[PDB]
């Protein structure tokens, strides 16, 4: 859309070599590598744990429409991976009755924590204050109450289902 | 008196006047069209003694 | 209890034994609303508690 | 900026147009009154 | 055995005392620029008094 | 009295009235931060952040954009104020920060912050001239100078931007 | 009192109405013609809210409730004790909110700023006007407005939601929620990035646009840039209110069933009906 | 007396007066139109004895 | 007493006064028009012996 | 600004226009009162 | 800024307009009182 | 005691004072008008023997 | 700033106005108490 | 003791004190006016024996 | 800020105003107490 | 022990202390006012043996 | 041990300590006040054999 | 910042003020206890 400053209306510019003394540097601000999107050990581990979490959620949704790929797309916002039955309380439930749910919840939670480590390490390496990691920690605090409140009332059945419309039903 | 048009730009006044009258006319027509007595699209062919009248005062 | 006495001579309302000029009405707040006193009073207007589940 | 003689001739049209508008509205009201009076 | 006092009410006033402490802190930070105010009958600090104007240490390159 | 302005009257909260030319003196929307540090801004590695493009061959116009150099600049009074001789770029966040304008019917060259330029048809088509809505072609002669032509200080940035900012109030006014 | 740099900026000019007459300050506040009209509407509308509390059942701040009229009054003014007072306060509120935006335009003109702030606030005014003017007008009764009361308007929100059985399924509401949530994330990121370069760990040089650019690119995988993050915040925040106004104006005037059964069109696409 | 116009520009006051009076007139009409007694569009043809009175 | 007009600018004290009187007059009329006794548009034709008077419940 | 003789001229018009408006309004109330008195 | 003479001149009108306004309000209250007393 | 006006600008004190008294007066009137006993617009014509009184403690 | 002489002049007005207002409010309470005592 | 006024600006302290005492006074009045025993606008004419009193412990 | 003579002078008024306020409050409490004791 | 006033500015501490004591007092008063036993505004005139007591352990 | 005051600024540690102790004291007091056995404002005057006790094990 | 002898002088007031306050609170608890003991 049109804009009330010339700055990138027209005559945008190309640094054909890199900026940082479009293009990007390959170097360091101190010890922090500047080229690729940063991961480190925690970023790599976070992607593995988070991938398996998302993969478990998707495969349970797809199994719930009987592996039908047409219904998998057609019904996608109604599909869910669902918490255990209430009678189990905090005990380990059957695999098809919430056992996959708690597994995906565990792998997702570890993946989130490892992503916080990544951001914390990167802020230190770029020689920045820790304001962003503590901001992200406040979001993780709310997320964690979807584990702790079910724990405090004594049943995993009270957890949020993984699913677009189902989590809004919850 | 014509010197009033030195106080205000007539080009501006006429635009304000037409706007005011256009909005006012639409408001009055909408008020009447929404009434019972003057809902003339549905009931305009009724004679004056057949047209609705609002309620009177109670007898006592 | 629902209305003040009326003087038979004049149809005129007597409040604490003395006439009022005008037509007396009992004052109330908007639409007769009244502040809820407490949880117990709210609960006393409801049905009794649900029965225990059949398991 | 309008001159006083431009204002002089302009006002004559403004009075004429206002009078014409009031005349048409006056007939419109008398027709409406004959059809369905409001008092 | 307190009827009226309950944990949610206790928590809420704990938050209010924190929150008003935070607003005091934020208004001190708002006053690091352009204070003290100028007026007739002299300088004015408002309330709370502002934190001092802040110097920033540049990076060296020599 | 060199004092740039006086109160409109003695009551509390009354406006000030400029004594001299508010665009030159820097009053109201023409004013600038007068205590601002008179040094160049620096990149992370400590080079000058804003420089004429001829001093850093890393930078070039994105292919299929117009190069604005050599275009005429059309001022608020539709007069031709000059023609673009050079671009100044921000090296920390690559963009054009200022046009440099060779003044028509004058000796001097002046900077022009790109926030105050617009293209005809907002750049979509044509692009044969530049429009500066905020000041007249006469007022272009009084745009503040930089001490050097290879660098600009933070104070000089504030002074130049404040000049074009004031124009929308003071360009068509006898208050000079 | 004035900021230590302020006096220099307190010039005449930039007023949209009234010339020099109202062009003055009262303490920190700029007045101007729409300052005068703001204080008129604020005072009248507030004192009528106090009157609404006085004639209501209680002075408890949370429980005060100035309700709109019954739907049977349609687009007429009800008796004041029966919702007519809510209508007068609504006219005051519209007058106040409009005056406030136009006063902001005078302030921005006087400082040589763009008009961005008045227009951004226009997005809030639009959502309000939708709730109390446009949607009640399209439904044909002012009684469809929300009551003025700190918790009683939340009862209205609750009941309007359940008029459509499961309001989460409203498609425009899902978009509006996504803007509100993404806005809060973006605000946390932008706030954190600026603070973390300007307040580094003790004994560390003040950071640079390059460091925040690098960190932002590590977070989103692309560089938004300094102008871009403020454009994005404004787009998200104002877009949230615009999509809010859409989601409520479609509920009733246009869609009257439950919101879940709106999604029937998706289930019936011919590729998979 | 006339020095009031040296303080307030009569060109501007006269506009603000028109704005004030137009809003006030609209408010008074809409109040009356919505009352029972003066709902003249529905009931204006009633005689003054027939017209409603808000007794109860 | 006239020296109050040296403390304050009369041009804007008068705006504040006229604005105060407008708000106060409108508030008092709306307060009365809300009341039962003084809802004069509906009931103004009643004589004082027919005008509403508020009382508390007779508290038997 | 405006001269005191322009102010004295305008004051003549303003008083006359104000009072003429009050006269027309007083007649409108006379008609409204004759039609349906409010006291 | 106005002189103390102009202040006295203005104050004379301000007192007189206040008195006139209070007189009108007093008659309006006594009309209202005679129609429907509030004590 | 007059030196209080060296400490505070009287021009600011009058503004604070008028603001305070206007709010305080309006608070008290609306509080009274919200009561039963002093709802004087509806009940002002009742005598002091007739006006409402809030309930006693239980009679024994 | 303000002279002690000017502060003393203002104090004379300020004390007098304050006490005058309290006297008018005292009469208002006298009337209200005679109409409907609150104790 | 008076050197407290060298430690703190009296002009600031008096404003703060006035603000505190005003808010505190309003709080206490609103607390009492919220009570049953001291709802004095409705019940101030009741004698001390007639005024409400809170419930005692239930006697065994 | 203040000289110590100014601080001393001010403190005399401050204590006298505080005493006067405490006296009025003491009478207000004894009026309240004799009307409706809270213990 | 007085060297703490070298470590902290006393004019900040004295205000911080006044704030602390103000909040602490208001908390304790409002907690007590919320109790049954110590809601002195309603029940303060009860004698000590008449004042409420929380329930004992039920004897059984 | 004193090197702790070199490792960290005592001004920081003092505020951290007082903050910790105040928060801990408040947590414990309200936890007890919320309990049955130690709700001392209502039941503080009960003797130790009258105070509540939690439920014992079944069937001895 | 304060000299050590300023800190000495302030500390004397500060300790005396704290102890005087605790004494007044001690009398308040004496009165409160005698009215309604909490143990
Ligand atoms: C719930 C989650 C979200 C909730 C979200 C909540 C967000 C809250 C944002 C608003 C807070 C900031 C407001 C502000 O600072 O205004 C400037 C003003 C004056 O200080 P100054 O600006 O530095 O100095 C100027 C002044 O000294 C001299 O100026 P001048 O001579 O030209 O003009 C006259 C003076 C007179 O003062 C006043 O008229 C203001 C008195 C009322 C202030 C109330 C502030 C709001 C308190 C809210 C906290 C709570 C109060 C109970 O100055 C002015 O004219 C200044 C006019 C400022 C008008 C601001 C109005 C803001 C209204 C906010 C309403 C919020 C409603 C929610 O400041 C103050 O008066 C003190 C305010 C300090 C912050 C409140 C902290 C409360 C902590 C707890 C109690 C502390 C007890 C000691
Ligand atoms: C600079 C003055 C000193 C001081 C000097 C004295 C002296 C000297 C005596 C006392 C005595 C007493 N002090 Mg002292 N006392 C001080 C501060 C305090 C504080 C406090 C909060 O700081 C408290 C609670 C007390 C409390 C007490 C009582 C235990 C006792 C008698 C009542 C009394 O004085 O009441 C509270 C009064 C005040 C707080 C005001 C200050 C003290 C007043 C002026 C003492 C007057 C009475 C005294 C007997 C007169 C002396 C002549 C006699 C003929 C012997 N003091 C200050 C710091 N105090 C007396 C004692 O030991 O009795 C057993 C005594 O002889
Ligand atoms: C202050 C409160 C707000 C908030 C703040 C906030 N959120 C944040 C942050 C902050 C400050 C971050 O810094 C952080 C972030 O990274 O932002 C970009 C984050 C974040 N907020 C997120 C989401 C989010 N925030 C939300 C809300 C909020 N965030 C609040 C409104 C919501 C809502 C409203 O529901 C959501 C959904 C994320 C985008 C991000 C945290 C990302 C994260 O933890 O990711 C974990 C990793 C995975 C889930 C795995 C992904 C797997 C890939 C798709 C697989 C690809 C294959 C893979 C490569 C295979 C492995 C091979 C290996 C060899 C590598
Ligand atoms: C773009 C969309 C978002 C937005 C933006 C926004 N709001 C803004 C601005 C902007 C850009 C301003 O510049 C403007 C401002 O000046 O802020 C300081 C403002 C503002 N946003 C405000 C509030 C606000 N914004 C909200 C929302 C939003 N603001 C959106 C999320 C909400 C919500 C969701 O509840 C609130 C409460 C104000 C702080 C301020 C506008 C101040 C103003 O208009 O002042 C003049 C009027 C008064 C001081 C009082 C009027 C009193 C009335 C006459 C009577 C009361 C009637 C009212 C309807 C009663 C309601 C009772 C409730 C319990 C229901
Ligand atoms: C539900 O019931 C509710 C609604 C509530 C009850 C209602 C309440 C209210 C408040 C009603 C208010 C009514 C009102 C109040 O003011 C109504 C006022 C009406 C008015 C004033 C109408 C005026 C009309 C004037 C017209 C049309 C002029 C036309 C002029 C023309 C055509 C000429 C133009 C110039 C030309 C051609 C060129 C000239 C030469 C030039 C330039 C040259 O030569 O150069
Ligand atoms: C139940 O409902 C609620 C609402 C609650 C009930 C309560 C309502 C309340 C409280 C109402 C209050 C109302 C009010 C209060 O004061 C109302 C006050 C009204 C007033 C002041 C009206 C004034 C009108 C004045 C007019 C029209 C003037 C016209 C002038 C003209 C035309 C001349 C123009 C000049 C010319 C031509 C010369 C130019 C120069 C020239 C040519 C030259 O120089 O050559
Ligand atoms: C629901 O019940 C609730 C509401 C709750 C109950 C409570 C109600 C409360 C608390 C009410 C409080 C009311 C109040 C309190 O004070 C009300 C105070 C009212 C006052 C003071 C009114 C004053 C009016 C003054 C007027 C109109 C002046 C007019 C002046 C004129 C016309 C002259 C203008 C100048 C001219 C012509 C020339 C100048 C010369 C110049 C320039 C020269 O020569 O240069
Ligand atoms: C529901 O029940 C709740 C409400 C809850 C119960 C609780 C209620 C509470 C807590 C109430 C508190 C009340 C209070 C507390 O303080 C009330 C205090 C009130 C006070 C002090 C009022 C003071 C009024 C003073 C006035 C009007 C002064 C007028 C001055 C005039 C006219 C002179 C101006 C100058 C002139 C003319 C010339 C200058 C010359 C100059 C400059 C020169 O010549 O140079
Ligand atoms: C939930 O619990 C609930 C239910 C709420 C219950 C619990 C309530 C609680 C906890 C209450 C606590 C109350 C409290 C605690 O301390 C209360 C403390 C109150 C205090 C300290 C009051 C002090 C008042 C002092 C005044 C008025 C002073 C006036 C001074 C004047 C007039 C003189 C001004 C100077 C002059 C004239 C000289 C100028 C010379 C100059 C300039 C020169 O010479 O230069
Ligand atoms: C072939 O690959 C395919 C095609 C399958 C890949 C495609 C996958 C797709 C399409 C995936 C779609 C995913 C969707 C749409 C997901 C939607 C998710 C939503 C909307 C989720 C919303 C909320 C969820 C919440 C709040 C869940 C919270 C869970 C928590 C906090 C669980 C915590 C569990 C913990 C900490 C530990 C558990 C382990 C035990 C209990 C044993 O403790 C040790
Ligand atoms: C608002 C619409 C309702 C009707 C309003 C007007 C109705 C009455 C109109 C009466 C017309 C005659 O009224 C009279 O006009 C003359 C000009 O002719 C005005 O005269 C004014 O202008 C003239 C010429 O510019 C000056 O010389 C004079 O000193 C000045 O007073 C008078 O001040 C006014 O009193
Ligand atoms: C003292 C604060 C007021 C509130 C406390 C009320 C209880 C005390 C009653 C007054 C008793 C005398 O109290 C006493 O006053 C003197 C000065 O007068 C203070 O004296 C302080 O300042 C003086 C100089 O002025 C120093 O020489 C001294 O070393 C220092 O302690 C004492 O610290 C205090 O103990």
């Amino acid at each position: 859309m049109l804009e009330y400053q010339n700055l990138f209306t027209r005559v945008q510019v190309r640094t054909v070599p890199e900026p940082g003394i479009f293009s990007y540097l390959a170097g360091k601000f101190g010890d922090a590598q500047i080229g690729p999107i940063y991961l480190g050990w925690a970023g790599v581990l976070s992607l593995i744990f988070g991938f398996i979490a998302i993969e478990i959620i998707g495969l349970n949704m797809w199994a719930s429409v009987g592996w039908d790929p047409v219904e998998f797309i057609r019904q996608l916002p109604w599909l869910a991976l669902e918490p255990p039955p209430p009678q189990y309380g905090l005990r380990v439930p059957p695999l098809n009755q919430g056992g996959w749910y708690l597994m995906a919840g565990f792998f997702l939670t570890v993946s989130i924590i490892l992503w916080w480590i990544r951001i914390y390490r990167r802020a230190r390496a770029l020689q920045m204050g820790s304001h962003l990691p503590w901001a992200f920690a406040s979001a993780i605090f709310l997320y964690s109450t979807f584990f702790f409140q079910p724990l405090l009332v004594g049943s995993w059945s009270e957890m949020v289902p993984f699913g677009i419309f189902p989590h809004l039903d919850w | 008196m014509h010197r009033i048009w030195l106080m205000y730009d007539p080009r501006r006044v006429m635009v304000a006047l037409v706007g005011f009258l256009a909005v006012l006319a639409l408001v009055i027509h909408f008020v009447l069209l929404s009434s019972q007595r003057y809902s003339w699209i549905e009931n305009g062919t009724l004679g004056a003694d057949q047209a609705p009248v609002g309620a009177s005062a109670p007898a006592a | 209890p629902t209305a003040w006495p009326v003087d038979p001579t004049t149809g005129q309302t007597l409040i604490n034994g003395r006439p009022v000029v005008g037509r007396v009405f009992i004052m109330r707040k908007t639409d007769g609303t009244v502040k809820y006193p407490n949880v117990a009073d709210v609960v006393a207007h409801e049905a009794l508690a649900p029965l225990p589940p059949v398991v | 900026g309008m001159t006083e003689e431009e204002a002089r001739r302009f006002h004559g049209y403004m009075v004429t147009g206002t009078l014409g508008y009031v005349v048409v509205a006056s007939v419109a009201h008398f027709l409406a009154w004959s059809w369905r009076p409001w008092f | 055995m307190m009827e009226y006092i309950d944990g949610a009410q206790i928590a809420l006033y704990a938050f209010w005392l924190f929150f008003f402490g935070l607003i005091i802190y934020l208004r001190r930070e708002d006053k690091r620029e352009g204070y003290p105010l100028e007026s007739p009958q002299g300088p004015r600090d408002g309330w709370p008094k502002g934190a001092p104007k802040k110097t920033y240490v540049h990076r060296d390159h020599g | 009295s060199d004092v740039k302005f006086v109160p409109a009257d003695n009551y509390n909260g009354s406006p000030i009235i400029p004594t001299g030319n508010p665009m030159i003196d820097g009053v109201g929307p023409a004013s600038w931060a007068e205590d601002r540090r008179d040094e160049p801004d620096l990149t992370y590695h400590g080079s000058h952040k804003i420089v004429p493009m001829r001093l850093d061959p890393t930078f070039s116009i994105a292919k299929g954009d117009p190069d604005p150099r050599g275009l005429p600049v059309i001022a608020a009074d539709k007069q031709v104020a000059g023609t673009v001789v050079e671009l100044w770029v921000n090296r920390s966040e690559p963009q054009v920060s200022y046009y440099e304008v060779q003044l028509a019917s004058g000796e001097r060259r002046v900077l022009l912050p790109t926030g105050y330029v617009q293209w005809p048809n907002f750049g979509l088509w044509g692009n044969d001239k530049l429009l500066v809505k905020s000041i007249t072609a006469a007022q272009f002669a009084n745009v503040p100078a930089t001490k050097r032509d290879d660098q600009i200080t933070l104070l000089e940035e504030d002074k130049i931007c404040a000049y074009y900012a004031g124009g929308h109030m003071y360009a068509f006014a006898e208050r000079s | 009192a004035m900021l230590s740099f302020e006096k220099k900026y307190r010039v005449r000019g930039g007023t949209l109405i009234g010339g020099d007459l109202f062009d003055f300050w009262f303490g920190p506040f700029y007045v101007g013609f729409f300052g005068v009209t703001t204080i008129f509407f604020v005072t009248l509308g507030t004192l009528l809210c106090v009157w609404g509390a006085a004639m209501g059942p209680t002075w408890n701040l949370w429980q005060i409730n100035i309700a709109p009229p019954d739907l049977k009054y349609g687009l007429g003014l009800a008796p004041l004790r029966e919702g007519g007072l809510w209508q007068i306060i609504t006219l005051c509120a519209l007058g106040a909110f409009g005056s406030w935006a136009l006063r902001q335009a005078e302030i921005a003109r006087k400082l040589g700023m763009g008009m961005h702030i008045p227009w951004a606030y226009g997005g809030a005014i639009l959502a309000y006007t939708t709730l109390v003017v446009i949607r009640p007008f399209l439904l044909g009764a002012w009684g469809h407005g929300f009551p003025y009361g700190i918790f009683s308007h939340l009862d209205w929100v609750s009941n309007v939601g359940y008029q459509y059985l499961h309001f989460h399924y409203n498609p425009a509401h899902m978009i509006a929620v996504t803007f509100f949530f993404t806005n809060c994330l973006a605000l946390a990121m932008h706030g954190s990035l600026i603070l973390s370069v300007t307040n580094p760990p003790k004994g560390t040089p003040t950071g640079t646009s390059e460091q925040e650019n690098v960190f932002f690119r590590d977070l989103l995988g692309y560089s938004i840039g300094a102008i871009g993050i403020h454009r994005l915040g404004l787009f998200l925040a104002v877009g949230a209110a615009v999509w809010s106004a859409i989601c409520i104006v479609i509920s009733g005037p246009f869609w009257t069933q439950g919101w879940p059964e709106w999604w029937n069109w998706w289930l019936n696409l011919p590729i998979w009906k």
